[PDB]
RNA sequence: UUAAACCGGCGUGUGGC
């Protein structure tokens, strides 16, 4: 059956169902090579297996269903697909294909979808008719994602202080400039978990690159939606691999009119990486970086935009500074210029104990009119302009007291009164 | 192994006429001659040795068609259900993998494959340097004559060929002759010769023309269309679009010193300098010049002009070959049509008004009523079978049983037009001396006398091959239809 | 047929013309890569297609018609462009051809420019015969280029300061100097409106470069003209391409006595990307720029000049400041000198929601006699010296206030009385 | 060469014009050179003054790398260890006489070529010609003309070249253009050269 | 011009009949 439905669960139900498929000790080889080891045997039993994957292509034509527990990377579960199916329907990458699959007979390598019976939960034949993602209209954000949970919690503040400082919408390209020990962790978890309780419409998919596995942990079983995430066990092509993959499936998300958030953190290690995998062009830049390098950068980057006929890619990338280099910097320059949506955090206020120490002097949103009503949108006018005249500090400790004073946002504004 | 071959797509000198994509396919094609000696098998094998990546990987082609010798290469139209291929065409396996590596006759079918892929690309370095004047006059020396084509070379070994066609008919060559044509065709990825001079088609007489007329070349005259017949007489008709410019003694010079400098360069080629008109009736008028037309009918669905000269000039209007009438026909690209001579040559009041035959029961309820009425033209028959009522008052007595008559002379003639259409399609008569052949029904009669030949006698001096491709016979019972056939008619010695 | 033809119109009428010839899938392939497809069978009708294009002169002495649509890219509807009509004609960069075009046979690569029928709206023959651009003898801006619109917008003002700030008219060269979120997008979109609607005669060639792909979508369907742009989706080449390829499109219009207004935002990033594509002389300059970094960039920001035989170019390339570091900075110095017109603009004003805020101090124009009358002379020489003994912020809240108090400029005039 | 530009060379200039294109093989390069040396040899024998403007010298190089025994090693680049015998002796066989007659050779280098062999050729010709002359391909593609690089040209024992006071007008020219970029000074080469006619008269204008 | 097929001379010594 499905790779996932057997995925879902740890390695324990898998091994008692390999004993039960009566073969080999199944704990000693790996707990996805116990999945592969499985599948086989259920092959063997005569039957069918329904696989489904999001679609990798290679330089020969054929691709891949990587699945989604394996974060998107290489693995002996990863169907074969010919390429008759992508002569047939063109899957292009990211598309979510799921279909009638067989055992792979001996000398071949991995188990091969004979026929697609589900392209991005959709009939195949809306997949060869249908209008591109690079070929869409990109536009501004047009609908208003508020954060707020609604019950007040204190972590809630880190949700309402965005809906208080820039609103978020979909289709908005958005940037986290903090330097380290900030508590950018912590602000995305509440973040992704405010935008799946209030927002259950809209497909949650955090990303994470090159961070603790434990965090990696934290990160998948705490929230809703799918958790892909390549820590520092992987190379840069491994990254660059993952990075291209769930950009791709977004972009097929947003050709099918569904709306992706995309929280990623860091940006900085992606750009990393993608300068570690480019050709040198005989010169560097200033910083260490080379003139090519961010090119690709500057794609996944911009793959986000609201669309006309249906559908958005909102990425909310987190930059890093304060590294002692200017490479690092020189990457948040180049990504200032591009985004149309900025978030800056302290950490001179997180070393105080002062959480959340977002910076609202040069936080903003461009075309924040079209994010919020008319009212709201003059009664936000007049708070920052409250909140201009006073010191760093002054601003900082009375948003936090007087927010934890409140519950909700619109309580805020009827009791500021 | 691999990092020796990476090493050679380093050190190869022509990185530029060669870069890796051609080098990697090369030696593609080499580890397939390679494979061609390893197995007695003449299979084809793709090994995608994946330069930058890696190293080979052997495949094995299906070459799909009906066959089945040489198993390795045979798959039907539909045998793609194993393996998921689910491919007609171009489905190909790779069946056997990690064949025998690199040895020495690996590396001279290399060696030989990649000197003359230098040589290909030296090829196209020289379709490079002879191209950028297609369609242009160019001078060249020949170095040899055949009956299909010449070869032709103009320095630097830049070489080129004229076909058979591109020459003229008595053109006569001789090694080391400076020839001039223009350059019409270029194949920069062809495999014998490259580049292609022509002296028969019709643009060629344009850029003489551009090199001659300091009209052209500015679009003062613009050149409309031009009909050729190589060495033998070429038609041309030319628009200016300024008002003060005379194209009959400007594009000819003075008496006759433009055009006859064009002709003599060609090699005795008649020229006809005629203006081109905005409507087909005036410009094959004026096409088939020197000739004077006072009877014009043109059709516009059937293509058709019916141009007749006047009686006398018709020698010297047609030509020999109908070459004056044949380029017109290549002019304007319709068909034409002269018979008459004496009898009212005018084919216009003639078919007007002869009819005596054909409307001898039309109104004939009572006869002395009036006679067919010309101005609407009763000249089709066909499209005449619903006229509206618009027109239909003119006819003064047209009472009801007068239409009804009307009615049954138009079924009448719809039943004469089906039968000569019935006639006319019928270009084939299989006689009784056709259908009583035994073997030969009638359908096999009907086919047969569509081949080509109508009676018996020259049935039997056609082979297997002249009847091939008959609809309802196989070769051996052809060859037994044809040799009964010779028997009847010579074997037989009966008359 | 003219493939901007088949480009004005989304890819649904591409798609269902393409149908109407009879091929495959059209919405498979990419929009750009129908129009090719239809050229393609439209030329297996047996028709000579008729093709436009500004051309692009490569090494090897052929050319390429970069269509308008495409932002003057590389495409696969560029018409090769033959040697021959380049030793006939000699067309150089930028001039706009359209001829005659055959379909690309196989082994080939796209469809070949037969013969011309018109070169830059004119007749072939003044193409040869005709002096040059570099050729021509620069002068002053002598005809002045009124800005405002005439029935009393809220960014009318917008333009009618400008009037009173400093007046701009052919053949002049602005700079707008100005920190990041300040109101350059708005500013030079109104611009451009009222240049169009009360100055049609004037060619409106508006230009963005390296910005967001919304800001394009709004650009090129909200003004007169041709829009060109080439946002971060291209590298530094395609950037300087595109630049290179609108300024000699302009030399040619200018060499053809036509006006051409070219507004580029912004100024700083092309000198980035020419920084980035210029070889290494061993030796940097304050900031991080190369010594001969700035060569190109000064030849095309003083490409603009006014004639003395016919046409004009006046270029408004907006100057960005406030960005952390020092080579933008130093651009922008290197760009005080050069332009013969300055405009800046105050963030430190914007952020009090204050709009619009130009300096008012800083603006001027060189020979600006030239650029109004007499009396209107004397009066704004009035209105500056009234404007200057005030603080900043006096003068930008009677600049606002009392022009939206105001409809026109001359009803200012007669009002101030 | 092209056999265009020996055409256009042999009906150009006064005096004789031996050439061999690539229609003649390493063989025919290395007979006709050694041949025009040898008749120059002979003719500065015969007290008389010999120019030879050759080029380039490089493909003499590989023609000569290409007819030589193969002695078991490559140096770096692909270049045979005695290759650079003979086209060192065809390179000096130039030399002036104490007795009469001279024999000057200007043999044209080439680089930028991407591989290292030709550069190593010019390598070992910087060491032994006593006159260097360097062009730019940089300022060339400016259509920047004629893009000599007078920085790095120079010759040895110049003073027996020039007179005493224009010897030491050339000492404070080369003095005014070293501090200057080189697209400066190229351009105020080129400038003030085509504004002037010739060179003395170019001296009494810079004045 | 192109295609197909095929592609011990001499002395010496020994031994035997
Ligand atoms: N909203 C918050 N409330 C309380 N503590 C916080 C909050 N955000 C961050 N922190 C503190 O920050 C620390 C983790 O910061 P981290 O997310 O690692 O910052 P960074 O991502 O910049 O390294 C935790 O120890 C936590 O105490
Ligand atoms: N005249 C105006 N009226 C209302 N809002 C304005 C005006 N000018 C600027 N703004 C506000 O200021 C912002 C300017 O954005 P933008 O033009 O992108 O600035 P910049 O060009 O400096 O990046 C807009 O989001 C808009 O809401
Ligand atoms: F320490 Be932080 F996560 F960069
Ligand atoms: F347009 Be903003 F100043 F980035
Ligand atoms: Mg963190
Ligand atoms: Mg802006």
């Amino acid at each position: 059956m499905n790779l996932t439905e057997l995925k879902n669960t740890p390695v324990s139900e898998l091994i008692t169902l390999g004993e039960n498929m009566g073969l080999e000790n199944l704990a000693r080889m790996r707990k996805q090579d116990i999945i592969f080891a499985i599948l086989k045997q259920h092959a063997k039993s005569g039957e069918d297996i329904f696989g489904d994957g999001v679609l990798e292509i290679l330089q020969d034509g054929f691709g891949f269903l990587r699945s989604a527990d394996s974060s998107y990377l290489a693995g002996p579960d990863d169907i074969y697909v010919s390429p008759s199916q992508i002569r047939r329907f063109n899957l292009r990458t990211g598309d979510t294909i799921s279909g009638k699959i067989r055992p792979p007979k001996e000398g071949e390598r991995y188990f091969a979808l004979l026929k697609v019976n589900e392209v991005n939960f959709d009939k195949p034949e809306n997949a060869r008719n249908k209008i591109l993602f690079e070929n869409l209209t990109p536009l501004h954000a047009n609908s208003r994602l508020r954060m707020e949970r609604g019950n007040g919690s204190t972590e809630d503040l880190t949700a309402r202080v965005l809906d208080l400082a820039s609103p978020i919408g979909r289709g908005q390209r958005g940037l986290i400039v903090a330097p380290p020990k900030a508590g950018k962790t912590m602000l995305l978890q509440n973040i992704a978990q405010s935008i799946a309780y209030n927002h259950p419409d809209c497909v949650l998919m955090v990303l994470l690159i090159d961070e603790r596995p434990e965090e990696v942990t934290e990160m998948q079983r705490l929230v809703k939606g799918e958790v892909v995430a390549s820590t520092f066990d992987e190379p840069a092509s491994r990254h660059v691999q993952v990075a291209e993959m769930v950009i791709e499936k977004a972009k097929r998300l947003v050709e099918h009119k569904k709306d992706v958030i995309i929280l990623l953190d860091s940006i900085t290690r992606l750009a990393r990486a993608y300068n570690t995998v480019v050709p040198a062009s005989g010169k560097v830049l200033t910083g260490g970086v080379d003139a090519n390098a961010l090119h690709r950068p500057k794609r996944f980057f911009g793959a986000a935009r609201n669309v006309e006929e249906g559908g958005s890619l909102t990425i909310i990338a987190t930059a890093l500074i304060d590294t002692g280099s200017k490479m690092d910097e020189v990457i948040y320059e180049e990504f200032k210029g591009t985004g149309n949506m900025e978030l800056h955090l302290s950490r001179k206020i997180a070393e105080k104990r002062v959480f959340p120490a977002i910076d609202y002097n040069r936080s903003g949103t461009r075309k924040e009119e079209l994010l919020t009503t008319q009212e709201e949108l003059q009664k936000m006018w007049i708070l920052r302009k409250i909140i201009h005249p006073m010191g760093e500090i002054d601003a900082m400790e009375f948003l936090i007291n007087k927010l934890a004073m409140t519950k909700t946002n619109d309580d805020f504004f009827e009791m500021m009164k | 192994m691999n990092k020796e071959i990476l090493a050679v797509v380093e050190a190869v000198s022509n990185e530029k006429a060669l870069p890796r994509e051609k080098i990697f396919e090369a030696l593609e094609s080499a580890l397939a001659t390679a494979t061609k000696k390893k197995y007695e098998q003449e299979i084809d094998v793709r090994v995608q040795i994946d330069r930058k990546s890696g190293d080979f990987d052997t495949f094995r082609r299906w070459l799909v068609v009906d066959e089945v010798t040489q198993p390795t290469k045979e798959i039907t139209l539909e045998a793609a259900r194993y393996e998921d291929e689910s491919l007609n065409l171009g489905d190909y396996v790779e069946d056997q993998i990690e064949s025998v590596t690199f040895d020495r006759i690996t590396t001279q079918t290399a060696k030989q494959v990649i000197v003359q892929k230098v040589r290909e690309a030296e090829r196209a370095m020289v379709v490079d340097q002879f191209r950028e004047h297609e369609g242009e006059i160019i001078t060249g020396v020949v170095k040899k004559v055949n009956r299909d084509n010449i070869s032709l070379d103009l320095g630097n070994n830049a070489e080129a060929v004229i076909l058979r066609e591109d020459m003229l008919p008595r053109e006569n060559f001789r090694p080391g002759d400076r020839v001039r044509g223009v350059l019409y065709s270029v194949r920069p990825e062809a495999r014998g010769a490259q580049l292609f001079v022509t002296r028969s088609k019709p643009e060629m007489l344009i850029e003489l023309f551009r090199i001659e007329v300091p009209e052209i070349g500015e679009e003062v005259i613009e050149i409309k269309a031009a009909a050729r017949d190589p060495g033998s007489r070429a038609k041309i008709a030319v628009k200016t679009n300024d008002k003060r410019i005379d194209p009959v003694g400007a594009c000819v010079g003075m008496r006759g010193a433009r055009v006859q400098a064009v002709s003599t360069e060609l090699g005795g080629e008649r020229i006809d300098i005629v203006l081109w008109d905005d409507n087909p009736a005036q410009f094959v008028i004026n096409a088939m010049a020197p000739a004077d037309v006072a009877s014009i009918v043109v059709d516009e669905d059937k293509h058709t002009m019916d141009i007749a000269v006047e009686a006398g000039n018709l020698a010297q209007a047609i030509g020999r070959n109908g070459q004056n009438v044949r380029l017109a026909s290549q002019l304007s690209g319709w068909e034409l049509n002269v018979m008459t001579v004496d009898d009212l040559q005018a084919k216009h009041q003639a078919e007007a008004h002869a009819a005596i035959d054909t409307f001898t029961k039309y109104l004939d309820i009572d006869e002395d009523f009036a006679t067919v009425l010309v101005e609407e033209g009763f000249s089709t028959l066909e499209e005449l079978a619903y006229v509206p009522m618009k027109e239909l008052l003119e006819i003064e007595g047209l009472d009801e049983p007068t239409v009804e008559a009307l009615r049954e002379r138009a079924k009448n003639a719809l039943a004469t037009i089906a039968q000569a259409q019935e006639e006319s399609l019928g270009d084939n008569k299989p006689a009784d001396d056709l259908l009583n052949l035994e073997g030969v029904d009638r359908d096999l009669a009907f086919k047969l006398a569509a081949r080509g030949v109508c009676t018996l006698e020259d049935l039997a001096e056609q082979g297997i091959d002249d009847l091939a491709d008959i609809e309802g016979l196989t070769d051996e019972k052809a060859g037994a239809l044809i040799m009964a056939a010779r028997n009847i008619c010579w074997f037989g010695d009966e008359a």
